[PDB]
């Protein structure tokens, strides 16, 4: 089996037990540093009415290093690339070992209510996010109808 | 046990920033398939040879089992290697990068080893098509 | 003898060196162990920048010092 460190089973456990409020997150049976996760697209932002498929993944020396997150579902973000590819400050310069999966989770969703087009990772997006924004808010809404699931 | 996913965004991102030597390239085919299985690759040809001053692009099928199990390679660009099929291009699961394969290999070690067979170890320059003749 | 290699991101790995290792021989042992090819890497040490045509002892470092790796920021 090759055991897991307390940090992590203490962490993956309280997930289910005291999810966070839009957001879930299991192991895969095979390999339990690796999560499915899902994400409600915040409410008023331009993804509302859909939810949005993660991947993580927690590296050996996590909580010092941070985890691997990327989005499966296909999202039109300044922040987020075609490949799902993620950046947020957490994930980097900010890790750090006092925070947690929760933590970050929380944070991708805060991204997704606020996006930042000033320090893109997907630089087409962003300029359709600054020449014209209400613009790229329906390219956005759009993609959320023809790429998530469906909030019931 | 890093997931296959994880383990070609790895890759894909010293592919992307060039962090690796000039005479190789690799990175995805297409940004669409969001699983990355098909990748496209490049080798130029190593200095003083037939081989020398042009770009070989290749195929490299990541499949789900990768890098557990090695990639499917194939060159696009017609060429003359042995390991390669002189019909299709595929590079035969015989070589030794791809036989032996171990997990800690990627397409950055597999193109290299592959640009070795090239200048031939010995002088080999069979005689290219090199130009727009691909496979 | 082992050195130190601090970076401003978070990392903080240990090289086997030599006193006669010069500063590329350097570059290229922190290449194996993080994957980041020499040159990009920017090294310093003890309010010094890092020239490599010059060895470890030219620069007096010997074991247990620490080296500052410099690496051109990312964006997020």
């Amino acid at each position: 089996m090759a055991s897991l460190p307390k940090r992590i089973i203490k962490e993956t456990e309280k997930l289910v037990s005291d999810p966070v409020p839009g957001i879930t997150a299991e192991p895969h049976d095979d390999n339990l540093r690796y999560f499915q996760v899902t994400i409600e697209g915040p409410e008023q932002s331009p993804y509302e009415d859909g939810i949005f498929e993660l991947e993580l993944y927690l590296p050996d020396d996590y909580p010092m290093e941070a985890p691997k997150v990327r989005f499966l579902t296909k999202i039109y973000h300044p922040n987020i690339d075609r490949l799902g590819r993620i950046s947020l400050d957490v994930l980097k310069t900010n890790w750090s070992p006092a925070l947690q999966i929760r933590t970050v989770l929380l944070s991708i969703q805060a991204l997704l209510a606020s996006p930042n087009p000033n320090d893109p990772l997907a630089n087409d997006v962003a300029e359709d996010w600054i020449k014209n924004e209400q613009g790229a808010k329906a390219k956005a809404r759009e993609w959320t109808k023809l790429y998530a699931k469906k909030k019931p | 046990k890093v997931p296959r996913n994880f383990r070609l965004l790895e890759e894909l991102e010293k592919g992307e920033k060039g962090f690796g030597p000039e005479s190789c390239s690799y990175g995805l085919a297409d940004s669409d398939d969001i699983t990355m299985t098909k990748w496209n690759g490049t080798i130029l040809g190593p200095p003083h040879s037939n081989h020398e001053n042009r770009i070989y692009s290749l195929s490299i099928d990541c499949g789900p089992n990768y890098p557990d199990s090695p990639p499917k390679v194939t060159f696009i660009s017609k060429i003359n290697l042995p390991c390669v099929n002189p019909t299709t291009g595929e590079v035969q699961t015989d070589f030794h990068t791809l036989r032996d394969w171990k997990r800690a290999y990627t397409m950055e070690t597999l193109l290299l080893d592959l640009r070795k067979e090239m200048a031939t170890p010995a002088n080999k320059k069979l005689r290219q098509p090199k130009e727009g003749e691909t496979f | 003898m082992q050195i130190f290699v601090k970076t401003l991101t978070g990392k903080t790995i240990t090289l086997e060196v030599e006193p006669s290792d010069t500063i590329e021989n350097v570059k290229a042992k922190i290449q194996d162990k993080e994957g980041i090819p020499p040159d990009q890497q920017r090294l310093i040490f003890a309010g010094k920048q890092l020239e490599d045509g010059r060895t470890l002892s030219d620069y007096n470092i010997q074991k247990e010092s620490t080296l500052h790796l410099v690496l051109r920021l990312r964006g997020g």
